[PDB]
């Protein structure tokens, strides 16, 4: 539902190597059987300094 | 017997050779060396001479 994130990094977080892991909490709809479903996230750099 | 035309002369010269100033330029290549300028970046660049 809520599709946008706004993660922002500053001078301490960049200066140590910024890793962004993922933690996913999931419940598969009842009875659905798939293979190799894609998940695509658009990374926009909106403002840098 | 002669009626002298009474006129004697003095003279001098003025030498204006150069222009008042020499604006020696040593241009700046501001991304510099061992530095980096990125898109959207913000900062300062200094050239003493
Ligand atoms: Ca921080
Ligand atoms: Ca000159
Ligand atoms: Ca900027
Ligand atoms: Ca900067």
């Amino acid at each position: 539902q809520h599709g946008k994130a706004w993660i922002t990094l500053d001078a301490e977080e960049l200066r140590e190597g910024a890793v962004l892991g993922a933690v996913m909490y999931y419940e598969v709809k009842e009875g659905v059987l798939a293979s190799r479903l894609p998940l695509v996230f658009k990374v926009r750099v909106v403002e840098t300094g | 017997s002669v009626t002298s035309d009474r006129t004697y002369y003095g003279y001098g010269d003025v030498s204006v050779k150069n222009e008042p100033v020499n604006v020696v330029v040593s241009p700046f290549s501001f991304p510099g060396a061992n530095a980096s300028l990125s898109s959207g970046g913000q900062g300062v660049f200094k050239k003493p001479d």
